[PDB]
């Protein structure tokens, strides 16, 4: 029961599909993100809204794996109740900001090199 | 023979009992038939394996239907005093489809009450595979019999050029016990009846003049006997082929003709001897299948039931005979009864109530 | 490339090219690199571009008690020469692009904090090599 | 479709399922415990029977 990533575009109907699998069987985990970054698939900034049906049995878990794979749905996250997961996530996020500034300076080098090359 | 086995979630058992009985609770103002129904059941504590069983049971019911259809195709093949409308719905356990479904129960002999449903499905699987093995073996026997009978019929088919002359050649005109003479069983067209009879006189030496006489008359030609010396046959046939004549050397021997007649007689006897016990054993299979099938369907209904609501065995079994060109109102009233209760919010997609097709 | 009809110089170029080929093979070895690094001396050589020493002998860069990596790691702060430091940064970049658990080893050693500084250490050759080494560093990240 | 109470009803649905499964595993462990109780009784009594018979 972990909130995934869906672009709020097929949520009313993906809920219908999750119901046709098992109608109102288990808890629904909800989340929402605004003004998201350019997507890895197309680069769009479509807003995200997600409602997730999850099953603890093995077969039904695999069934929902198949269902979410049959649609554009990302279920990568695997959190954990202890706070250590969130602490490591925050450290990773600091590394993410480091990658961001690294991207900035690499672009700086790229542009200066291109200007040098184009001058001649 | 359209019918539907309807299941109710069972909010209050008496309420659903009244739903499955009265004329008002019967849709279309009782233009259809809503008969109650009940069976013994069993408890399952794990739903993962239950939905596994649901999928394999949908597949199982599938090939089960395929098998008894094949059966009905075999019934139409044999035609052993049985027509597609006469004894079409054999009265299994002495009763037809509707009375059987209303009267249906868990087969105690096939399984006890407490046998886990998965094991019961396994037992049904073993039984149906055994039935299918018997079906293909019986099919092989019938195919052998039918092919041999068709060959027997083909023995007596065709013109006199290529058909067995077993009923034709006679000893009196067919010269045996003589190293000198020998009878050519010439084939002469009726339009050329007198013609080739006349020209056979002088096709070769060492010949008997104009012995060409009719043996047996066919539609377009007729076999005929010509008596002449043995080495006369060579020149006779050569000059025959020169003048567009036909000569067939069908050798006479009585014993194989007798043997073939007794062969077709004994194969007819084998045919009826197989067809009797065959139709008996096929009645047995029809009953056994049909029973196991309604059990399969009832089990699958119970599976969907336990899937689609809470933990107890709140569930009522029903049979439906939909009214003609009024199933739309049936379905609409069923929606008005059940869909609003299906959930606080609201086919393969949406399916607030359960009901599954039958047509024998 | 430009062929001559002078067969003599043709065989001359042949034997010279092959002989210098095995010579550079002899300038392509793990142990000479270990000697040079243990000497506190580093200069752009065939060893520093020896791809066989880099891909085949990366598990050898896990020398006992990671002393090679420790020499590099301490050179990340005591090396005040930009060129030797550039060579060290490039070598670390290779050791990370080949062996990811060696990447995590370096992360444990804390070299990434020192390398970050080289991404912004005056000399523009130092920016470039720090940036490239970290670009290697960001696989699986 | 489901208020908090109805999702809790499904939670209790699965509670009852794991009630039955917990009972199944508990009674299975108990039955196997008695089976091994009897089996180990038989094995140990047979071995000591052999020992004592040898002695006698």
């Amino acid at each position: 029961f972990v909130a995934g990533v869906i672009n709020r575009e097929r949520i009313p109907t993906f809920e219908r599909m999750l119901w046709r699998v098992c109608r109102g069987n288990v808890f629904l985990r909800q989340a929402e993100i605004e003004n998201p970054l350019e997507d890895p698939v197309t680069g769009d900034y479509v807003h995200k809204s997600v409602f997730i049906i999850f099953f603890q049995g093995d077969q039904l878990k695999n069934r929902v794996k198949k269902i979410c794979e049959g649609f554009r749905a990302s279920l990568y996250p695997c959190p954990e109740t202890p706070q250590e997961r969130k602490e490591m996530a925050s450290g990773v996020n600091t590394r993410i900001d480091d990658l961001q500034m690294v991207l900035n300076q690499t672009e700086d080098h790229r542009q200066r090199v291109l200007q040098a090359a184009a001058k001649n | 023979t359209e019918f539907w086995l309807i299941s109710a979630p069972g909010e209050k058992t008496c309420q659903q009992t009244w739903e499955k009985l009265h004329a008002a609770t019967t849709k279309n103002n009782n233009l259809a038939v809503s008969s109650k129904f009940n069976i013994p059941d069993l408890k399952v504590g794990t739903l993962d394996v239950l939905v596994g069983l649901s999928d394999e049971l949908a597949k199982l019911d599938a090939f089960v239907e395929g098998v008894v259809k094949k059966v009905a195709q075999y019934m139409a093949d044999v035609l052993e005093d049985s027509k597609d409308k006469v004894q079409e719905n054999l009265l299994a356990s002495g009763v037809d489809l509707v009375t059987y479904i209303t009267r249906f129960q868990w087969d105690m002999a096939k399984y006890p009450i407490k046998q886990s449903l998965k094991n019961i499905s396994e037992i049904i699987a073993k039984g149906v595979t055994q039935i299918d093995n018997d079906l293909k073996s019986r099919a092989s026997a019938y195919n052998n019999l039918k092919g041999n009978l068709q060959n027997l019929e083909r023995k007596n088919a065709g013109s006199l050029l290529t058909r067995s002359l077993a009923e034709i050649v006679k000893k009196d005109d067919f010269v045996l016990d003589s190293e000198y003479l020998v009878t050519l069983l010439v084939v002469v067209p009726k339009l050329n009846h007198n013609d080739w009879i006349k020209q056979y006189e002088t096709l070769a030496e060492m010949v008997v003049p104009r012995s060409s006489n009719v043996l047996s008359e066919d539609q377009d030609s007729y076999l005929c006997n010509v008596t002449l010396f043995r080495k006369a046959v060579d020149d006779f046939r050569h000059k025959a082929r020169e003048n567009k004549f036909i000569v067939r050397d069908f050798q006479y021997n009585e014993e194989e003709m007798k043997a073939d007649k007794e062969e077709m007689t004994r194969l007819s006897t084998d045919k009826k001897k197989q067809f009797g016990p065959l139709v008996r054993w096929l009645k047995v299979n029809f009953s056994e299948a049909f029973i196991a099938w309604i059990h399969i369907k009832a089990l699958r209904v119970f599976v969907e039931s336990v899937l689609r609501y809470g933990l107890p065995v709140n569930f009522q079994a029903m049979l439906l005979q939909p009214n003609k060109k009024s199933v739309k109102k049936l379905r609409e009233v069923l929606h008005e009864l059940y869909k609003h209760l299906d959930s606080s919010a609201a086919q393969q997609e949406y399916y607030p109530y359960v009901y599954y097709k039958i047509d024998c | 490339q430009q062929k001559y009809d002078d067969e003599d110089i043709s065989e001359d170029i042949k034997f010279l090219l092959e002989k210098l080929g095995e010579s550079v093979q002899d300038l392509s070895s793990f142990d000479e690199y270990s000697s040079e690094l243990k000497s506190g001396r580093l200069e752009w050589s065939p060893v520093h571009k020896s791809e066989k020493f880099w891909r085949e002998n990366a598990v050898r860069l896990n020398e006992k008690n990671y002393e090679l990596l420790k020499i590099l790691t301490k050179l990340l702060e005591v090396s005040d020469d930009p060129q030797v430091l550039a060579v060290a940064a490039h070598d670390v970049g290779e050791y990370v692009r080949h062996y990811p658990r060696g990447k995590r080893v370096i992360e444990q050693l804390g070299g990434k904090q020192l390398v970050m500084n080289h991404m912004h250490h005056e000399d523009q050759q130092v920016r470039y090599n720090a940036l490239l080494a970290v670009q290697k560093l960001m696989v699986h990240n | 479709a489901l208020s908090d109470a109805d999702v809790q009803k499904q939670i209790k649905h699965m509670m009852a399922f794991i009630e039955q499964e917990a009972n199944e595993k508990a009674e299975e462990i108990d039955a196997k415990a008695e089976e091994e109780f009897n089996i180990e009784k038989g094995r140990l009594v047979q071995t000591q029977r052999l020992k004592i018979m040898e002695y006698y």
